[PDB]
Protein backbone atom coordinates (compact mmCIF):
# COMPACT_ATOMS: atom_id res chain seq x y z
CA UNK A 1 0.00 0.00 0.00
CA UNK A 2 1.43 3.70 -0.56
CA UNK A 3 1.63 6.11 2.01
CA UNK A 4 1.78 10.09 1.48
CA UNK A 5 4.17 11.95 3.56
CA UNK A 6 5.04 15.33 4.43
CA UNK A 7 9.08 15.42 5.13
CA UNK A 8 9.52 18.62 7.09
CA UNK A 9 12.38 20.34 8.35
CA UNK A 10 12.78 24.27 9.55
CA UNK A 11 10.70 25.87 6.56
CA UNK A 12 11.36 22.94 3.60
CA UNK A 13 8.83 20.66 2.90
CA UNK A 14 9.34 17.11 0.75
CA UNK A 15 5.86 16.34 -0.67
CA UNK A 16 6.82 12.19 -1.45
CA UNK A 17 5.27 8.68 -1.13
CA UNK A 18 6.67 5.28 -0.40
CA UNK A 19 5.34 1.71 0.44
CA UNK A 20 4.19 1.02 4.11
CA UNK A 21 6.22 -1.88 3.73
CA UNK A 22 9.27 -0.02 3.01
CA UNK A 23 11.98 1.30 5.95
CA UNK A 24 12.76 4.62 7.55
CA UNK A 25 16.12 4.31 5.82
CA UNK A 26 14.86 4.05 2.24
CA UNK A 27 12.94 7.14 3.34
CA UNK A 28 16.35 8.60 4.34
CA UNK A 29 17.47 7.76 0.54
CA UNK A 30 15.01 9.88 -0.91
CA UNK A 31 15.75 12.77 1.51
CA UNK A 32 19.58 12.25 0.54
CA UNK A 33 18.85 12.52 -3.46
CA UNK A 34 16.98 15.99 -2.87
CA UNK A 35 18.96 17.88 0.10
CA UNK A 36 22.12 15.94 -0.75
CA UNK A 37 23.05 14.79 2.85
CA UNK A 38 23.46 11.05 3.65
CA UNK A 39 21.26 9.27 5.60
CA UNK A 40 24.33 8.75 8.70
CA UNK A 41 23.82 12.74 9.12
CA UNK A 42 19.73 12.66 9.41
CA UNK A 43 17.47 12.07 12.17
CA UNK A 44 13.76 11.40 11.25
CA UNK A 45 10.75 11.73 13.48
CA UNK A 46 7.13 10.92 13.86
CA UNK A 47 5.98 13.62 16.53
CA UNK A 48 8.62 14.00 18.92
CA UNK A 49 10.13 10.12 18.37
CA UNK A 50 12.87 9.15 16.97
CA UNK A 51 12.40 6.36 14.28
CA UNK A 52 14.73 3.62 13.59
CA UNK A 53 16.43 2.79 9.92
CA UNK A 54 15.22 -0.73 9.91
CA UNK A 55 11.23 -0.16 11.13
CA UNK A 56 8.85 0.11 8.28
CA UNK A 57 6.85 3.13 7.53
CA UNK A 58 3.46 0.88 8.36
CA UNK A 59 5.10 0.15 12.02
CA UNK A 60 6.09 3.37 12.37
CA UNK A 61 2.42 4.22 12.19
CA UNK A 62 2.40 5.66 8.64
CA UNK A 63 -1.17 4.03 6.86
CA UNK A 64 -3.14 3.68 4.20
CA UNK A 65 -5.78 5.36 6.52
CA UNK A 66 -3.72 8.15 7.94
CA UNK A 67 -1.23 8.88 5.10
CA UNK A 68 -3.25 10.29 2.37
CA UNK A 69 -2.90 12.16 -0.91
CA UNK A 70 -4.90 14.85 0.25
CA UNK A 71 -4.03 14.67 3.83
CA UNK A 72 -0.25 13.24 3.92
CA UNK A 73 1.50 12.53 7.10
CA UNK A 74 4.58 14.80 8.80
CA UNK A 75 7.51 13.17 9.08
CA UNK A 76 10.03 15.12 10.97
CA UNK A 77 13.95 15.85 10.10
CA UNK A 78 17.09 17.04 11.67
CA UNK A 79 20.07 17.08 10.09
CA UNK A 80 24.02 16.58 11.63
CA UNK A 81 25.43 19.86 12.30
CA UNK A 82 29.21 19.19 13.07
CA UNK A 83 29.63 17.15 16.08
CA UNK A 84 26.01 16.60 17.13
CA UNK A 85 22.49 16.93 15.24
CA UNK A 86 20.64 19.69 15.93
CA UNK A 87 16.84 20.09 17.57
CA UNK A 88 13.82 18.95 15.74
CA UNK A 89 12.16 22.54 14.33
CA UNK A 90 9.21 22.66 11.61
CA UNK A 91 8.25 25.78 10.93
CA UNK A 92 4.32 26.33 10.86
CA UNK A 93 2.84 26.98 7.98
CA UNK A 94 1.35 30.63 7.89
CA UNK A 95 -2.22 31.00 9.72
CA UNK A 96 -5.20 31.93 7.48
CA UNK A 97 -7.16 35.70 7.99
CA UNK A 98 -10.41 35.82 10.04
CA UNK A 99 -13.08 33.91 8.12
CA UNK A 100 -15.01 37.00 6.30
CA UNK A 101 -18.58 37.89 8.17
CA UNK A 102 -20.70 36.51 5.03
CA UNK A 103 -19.11 33.21 5.82
CA UNK A 104 -19.95 32.63 9.19
CA UNK B 1 13.30 10.97 -10.25
CA UNK B 2 12.92 14.26 -10.64
CA UNK B 3 11.70 17.25 -8.27
CA UNK B 4 10.81 21.18 -8.35
CA UNK B 5 10.86 23.68 -5.51
CA UNK B 6 7.98 25.52 -5.03
CA UNK B 7 8.64 28.75 -2.50
CA UNK B 8 5.77 30.33 -0.71
CA UNK B 9 5.08 34.37 -0.14
CA UNK B 10 6.25 33.62 3.61
CA UNK B 11 9.41 31.35 2.65
CA UNK B 12 8.51 27.99 2.66
CA UNK B 13 10.12 25.66 0.33
CA UNK B 14 8.22 22.73 -1.12
CA UNK B 15 9.43 20.00 -3.24
CA UNK B 16 7.15 18.15 -4.76
CA UNK B 17 7.43 15.31 -7.81
CA UNK B 18 8.28 17.01 -11.28
CA UNK B 19 5.48 15.16 -12.87
CA UNK B 20 3.44 16.48 -9.79
CA UNK B 21 4.11 19.66 -10.38
CA UNK B 22 3.30 20.01 -14.06
CA UNK B 23 -0.66 19.25 -13.29
CA UNK B 24 -0.68 23.22 -12.92
CA UNK B 25 -0.88 24.51 -16.28
CA UNK B 26 0.85 27.44 -15.35
CA UNK B 27 3.87 25.63 -14.30
CA UNK B 28 4.35 23.44 -17.11
CA UNK B 29 4.68 26.69 -19.38
CA UNK B 30 7.60 27.73 -17.14
CA UNK B 31 8.98 24.34 -17.13
CA UNK B 32 8.13 21.67 -19.74
CA UNK B 33 17.36 22.96 -16.23
CA UNK B 34 14.95 25.54 -14.11
CA UNK B 35 13.16 23.80 -11.23
CA UNK B 36 12.60 26.65 -8.87
CA UNK B 37 9.83 28.88 -8.85
CA UNK B 38 8.58 31.42 -6.22
CA UNK B 39 4.73 32.75 -5.39
CA UNK B 40 5.15 35.85 -3.76
CA UNK B 41 1.88 36.04 -3.76
CA UNK B 42 0.77 32.36 -2.42
CA UNK B 43 1.32 31.87 1.54
CA UNK B 44 2.18 28.52 2.69
CA UNK B 45 -1.35 27.77 4.40
CA UNK B 46 -2.10 27.91 0.26
CA UNK B 47 0.67 26.69 -1.47
CA UNK B 48 0.98 23.53 0.85
CA UNK B 49 -2.94 22.81 0.29
CA UNK B 50 -1.80 23.00 -3.82
CA UNK B 51 0.62 20.66 -3.60
CA UNK B 52 -1.58 18.40 -2.19
CA UNK B 53 -4.00 18.52 -4.74
CA UNK B 54 -1.38 17.58 -6.98
CA UNK B 55 -0.59 14.20 -5.30
CA UNK B 56 -4.47 13.50 -5.15
CA UNK B 57 -5.13 14.16 -8.46
CA UNK B 58 -1.85 12.33 -9.54
CA UNK B 59 -3.92 9.39 -7.50
CA UNK B 60 -6.81 9.53 -8.46
CA UNK B 61 -6.96 10.31 -12.21
CA UNK B 62 -8.93 7.87 -14.20
CA UNK B 63 -8.99 5.67 -10.96
CA UNK B 64 -11.69 3.11 -11.03
CA UNK B 65 -11.40 2.70 -7.35
CA UNK B 66 -13.98 5.48 -4.75
CA UNK B 67 -12.52 8.65 -5.01
CA UNK B 68 -12.19 10.90 -1.54
CA UNK B 69 -13.44 14.16 -1.39
CA UNK B 70 -10.83 17.15 -1.42
CA UNK B 71 -11.20 18.70 1.61
CA UNK B 72 -10.83 22.31 2.00
CA UNK B 73 -11.10 24.45 5.34
CA UNK B 74 -13.26 27.68 5.12
CA UNK B 75 -10.72 29.92 6.27
CA UNK B 76 -8.45 28.88 3.15
CA UNK B 77 -11.09 28.86 0.18
CA UNK B 78 -10.87 32.11 -1.05
CA UNK B 79 -7.25 32.46 -1.42
CA UNK B 80 -6.79 28.86 -2.95
CA UNK B 81 -9.39 29.34 -5.18
CA UNK B 82 -7.33 32.94 -6.18
CA UNK B 83 -4.51 30.44 -6.15
CA UNK B 84 -6.01 27.70 -8.13
CA UNK B 85 -7.23 29.93 -10.72
CA UNK B 86 -3.54 31.91 -11.16
CA UNK B 87 -2.07 27.89 -11.70
CA UNK B 88 -5.27 26.43 -13.70
CA UNK B 89 -5.11 22.87 -12.42
CA UNK C 1 -30.15 15.25 -30.04
CA UNK C 2 -29.84 13.68 -26.30
CA UNK C 3 -32.51 11.72 -25.69
CA UNK C 4 -33.33 8.43 -24.47
CA UNK C 5 -34.82 6.00 -27.52
CA UNK C 6 -38.31 4.15 -26.91
CA UNK C 7 -37.70 0.96 -27.02
CA UNK C 8 -39.77 -0.62 -24.43
CA UNK C 9 -37.29 -3.35 -24.00
CA UNK C 10 -36.93 -3.24 -19.88
CA UNK C 11 -33.21 -3.44 -18.69
CA UNK C 12 -32.76 -3.42 -14.94
CA UNK C 13 -29.92 -1.62 -13.20
CA UNK C 14 -27.84 -0.84 -9.71
CA UNK C 15 -27.23 2.75 -9.18
CA UNK C 16 -24.45 2.75 -6.47
CA UNK C 17 -23.48 5.81 -5.10
CA UNK C 18 -19.78 4.89 -4.00
CA UNK C 19 -19.69 9.20 -3.12
CA UNK C 20 -19.77 11.04 -0.01
CA UNK C 21 -22.50 13.08 -2.19
CA UNK C 22 -26.33 12.70 -1.84
CA UNK C 23 -26.88 11.59 -5.70
CA UNK C 24 -30.15 12.63 -7.31
CA UNK C 25 -30.26 10.78 -10.63
CA UNK C 26 -31.75 12.44 -13.95
CA UNK C 27 -33.01 11.03 -16.52
CA UNK C 28 -33.55 12.62 -20.31
CA UNK C 29 -37.43 11.67 -21.24
CA UNK C 30 -37.95 11.19 -25.06
CA UNK C 31 -37.85 15.14 -25.63
CA UNK C 32 -34.59 15.32 -24.10
CA UNK C 33 -35.85 16.97 -21.01
CA UNK C 34 -33.77 16.05 -17.59
CA UNK C 35 -36.33 14.43 -15.39
CA UNK C 36 -35.32 13.87 -11.45
CA UNK C 37 -36.06 10.89 -9.78
CA UNK C 38 -35.55 9.47 -5.61
CA UNK C 39 -32.11 10.57 -4.37
CA UNK C 40 -29.74 7.96 -3.04
CA UNK C 41 -27.93 8.89 0.10
CA UNK C 42 -24.36 8.36 -0.10
CA UNK C 43 -22.31 4.93 -0.31
CA UNK C 44 -25.90 3.65 -1.33
CA UNK C 45 -27.44 1.41 -3.96
CA UNK C 46 -31.03 0.93 -5.41
CA UNK C 47 -31.89 -1.46 -7.59
CA UNK C 48 -34.05 0.02 -10.34
CA UNK C 49 -36.20 -0.71 -13.87
CA UNK C 50 -35.20 1.30 -16.73
CA UNK C 51 -34.94 0.53 -20.56
CA UNK C 52 -32.66 -0.44 -22.97
CA UNK C 53 -31.57 2.83 -24.84
CA UNK C 54 -32.48 5.49 -21.90
CA UNK C 55 -29.78 7.91 -20.91
CA UNK C 56 -29.41 8.93 -17.43
CA UNK C 57 -26.60 11.70 -15.79
CA UNK C 58 -26.19 11.70 -11.99
CA UNK C 59 -25.54 14.77 -10.07
CA UNK C 60 -24.87 16.37 -6.68
CA UNK C 61 -28.75 16.94 -5.01
CA UNK C 62 -28.24 19.94 -3.34
CA UNK C 63 -25.78 21.77 -5.51
CA UNK C 64 -26.02 20.12 -8.64
CA UNK C 65 -22.42 19.39 -9.06
CA UNK C 66 -21.07 16.99 -11.61
CA UNK C 67 -21.12 13.05 -10.85
CA UNK C 68 -19.35 10.58 -13.27
CA UNK C 69 -21.05 7.23 -13.69
CA UNK C 70 -18.82 4.03 -14.82
CA UNK C 71 -16.19 6.85 -15.54
CA UNK C 72 -17.68 8.82 -17.86
CA UNK C 73 -21.05 11.50 -17.76
CA UNK C 74 -23.58 9.29 -19.29
CA UNK C 75 -25.20 5.88 -18.47
CA UNK C 76 -27.50 4.21 -21.17
CA UNK C 77 -29.10 0.62 -19.87
CA UNK C 78 -28.05 -2.45 -21.95
CA UNK C 79 -29.10 -5.87 -22.57
CA UNK C 80 -29.14 -8.03 -18.91
CA UNK C 81 -27.04 -10.97 -20.08
CA UNK C 82 -28.35 -13.99 -18.17
CA UNK C 83 -30.25 -11.49 -16.15
CA UNK C 84 -27.47 -9.86 -14.36
CA UNK C 85 -28.35 -6.34 -13.67
CA UNK C 86 -26.21 -3.80 -15.17
CA UNK C 87 -23.93 -1.77 -12.69
CA UNK C 88 -24.19 2.03 -12.53
CA UNK C 89 -21.13 3.04 -10.40
CA UNK C 90 -21.43 6.87 -9.60
CA UNK C 91 -18.75 8.27 -8.59
CA UNK C 92 -17.24 12.03 -7.73
CA UNK C 93 -14.92 13.29 -10.34
CA UNK C 94 -11.35 14.23 -9.67
CA UNK C 95 -12.76 18.32 -9.90
CA UNK C 96 -10.00 21.02 -10.41
CA UNK C 97 -8.95 22.97 -7.51
CA UNK C 98 -10.74 25.52 -8.92
CA UNK C 99 -14.10 24.21 -9.17
CA UNK C 100 -13.54 22.45 -6.00
CA UNK C 101 -13.12 26.20 -4.03
CA UNK C 102 -15.86 27.29 -5.85
CA UNK C 103 -18.30 24.73 -4.46
CA UNK C 104 -16.68 25.02 -0.80
CA UNK C 105 -17.40 28.84 -0.96
CA UNK C 106 -20.75 28.53 -2.43
CA UNK C 107 -21.43 26.04 0.24
CA UNK C 108 -20.23 28.77 2.96
CA UNK C 109 -21.61 32.04 1.46
CA UNK C 110 -25.52 32.82 0.59
CA UNK C 111 -25.65 34.00 -3.38
CA UNK C 112 -27.05 37.41 -2.21
CA UNK C 113 -23.24 37.86 -0.80
CA UNK C 114 -20.78 36.88 -3.51
CA UNK C 115 -20.20 40.36 -4.40
CA UNK C 116 -19.23 41.25 -0.87
CA UNK C 117 -16.46 38.94 -0.85
CA UNK C 118 -12.96 40.50 -1.20
CA UNK C 119 -12.00 39.09 -4.64
CA UNK C 120 -11.49 39.97 -8.34
CA UNK C 121 -14.74 40.31 -10.75
CA UNK C 122 -14.16 37.09 -12.75
CA UNK C 123 -14.45 35.24 -9.70
CA UNK C 124 -17.56 36.33 -8.80
CA UNK C 125 -18.87 35.32 -12.09
CA UNK C 126 -17.69 31.97 -11.67
CA UNK C 127 -19.07 32.04 -7.80
CA UNK C 128 -22.42 32.84 -9.71
CA UNK C 129 -22.14 30.46 -12.60
CA UNK C 130 -24.22 27.44 -10.75
CA UNK C 131 -23.53 24.32 -12.15
CA UNK C 132 -26.67 23.31 -14.01
CA UNK C 133 -27.80 20.13 -15.63
CA UNK C 134 -29.13 22.66 -18.93
CA UNK C 135 -26.17 24.20 -19.32
CA UNK C 136 -24.18 20.62 -19.29
CA UNK C 137 -26.62 19.40 -21.26
CA UNK C 138 -26.07 22.04 -24.03
CA UNK C 139 -22.48 21.99 -23.27
CA UNK C 140 -22.79 17.71 -24.53
CA UNK C 141 -24.81 18.10 -27.71
CA UNK C 142 -22.10 20.98 -28.52
CA UNK C 143 -19.41 18.66 -28.09
CA UNK C 144 -20.53 16.08 -30.11
CA UNK C 145 -21.47 18.17 -33.08
CA UNK C 146 -17.61 18.80 -33.13
CA UNK C 147 -17.57 15.08 -34.12
CA UNK C 148 -18.46 15.71 -37.11
C1 LIG D 1 -44.01 4.81 -9.87
O1 LIG D 1 -42.72 5.36 -9.65
C2 LIG D 1 -42.04 4.76 -8.56
C3 LIG D 1 -40.60 5.14 -8.62
O2 LIG D 1 -40.13 4.73 -9.92
C4 LIG D 1 -38.80 4.54 -10.13
C5 LIG D 1 -37.83 4.97 -9.24
C6 LIG D 1 -36.48 4.77 -9.53
C7 LIG D 1 -35.45 5.25 -8.59
S1 LIG D 1 -34.10 6.17 -9.14
C8 LIG D 1 -33.54 6.26 -7.53
N1 LIG D 1 -34.29 5.72 -6.63
C9 LIG D 1 -35.38 5.11 -7.22
C10 LIG D 1 -36.32 4.35 -6.34
C11 LIG D 1 -36.13 4.24 -10.77
C12 LIG D 1 -37.10 3.80 -11.65
C13 LIG D 1 -38.45 3.97 -11.36
C14 LIG D 1 -39.52 3.47 -12.30
C15 LIG D 1 -40.01 2.08 -11.89
N2 LIG D 1 -39.02 3.41 -13.68
C16 LIG D 1 -39.01 4.48 -14.47
O3 LIG D 1 -39.58 5.54 -14.20
C17 LIG D 1 -38.21 4.31 -15.76
C18 LIG D 1 -36.84 4.98 -15.65
C19 LIG D 1 -36.53 5.44 -17.06
O4 LIG D 1 -36.15 4.33 -17.86
C20 LIG D 1 -37.89 5.94 -17.54
N3 LIG D 1 -38.82 4.99 -16.90
C21 LIG D 1 -40.10 4.76 -17.26
O5 LIG D 1 -40.77 3.92 -16.69
C22 LIG D 1 -40.69 5.55 -18.42
C23 LIG D 1 -41.07 4.56 -19.48
C24 LIG D 1 -42.02 3.62 -19.57
C25 LIG D 1 -41.78 2.96 -20.80
C26 LIG D 1 -42.56 1.84 -21.42
N4 LIG D 1 -40.73 3.45 -21.40
O6 LIG D 1 -40.26 4.49 -20.55
C27 LIG D 1 -41.89 6.41 -18.00
C28 LIG D 1 -41.50 7.37 -16.87
C29 LIG D 1 -42.44 7.19 -19.18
Amino acid sequence: MDVFLMIRRHKTTIFTDAKESSTVFELKRIVEGILKRPPDEQRLYKDDQLLDDGKTLGECGFTSQTARPQAPATVGLAFRADDTFEALCIEPFSSPPELPDVMK
Amino acid sequence: MMYVKLISSDGHEFIVKREHALTSGTIKAMLSETNEVNFREIPSHVLSKVCMYFTYKVRYTNSSTEIPEFPIAPEIALELLMAANFLDC
Amino acid sequence: VLRSVNSREPSQVIFCNRSPRVVLPVWLNFDGEPQPYPTLPPGTGRRIHSYRGHLWLFRDAGTHDGLLVNQTELFVPSLNVDGQPIFANITLPVYTLKERCLQVVRSLVKPENYRRLDIVRSLYEDLEDHPNVQKDLERLTQERIAHQ
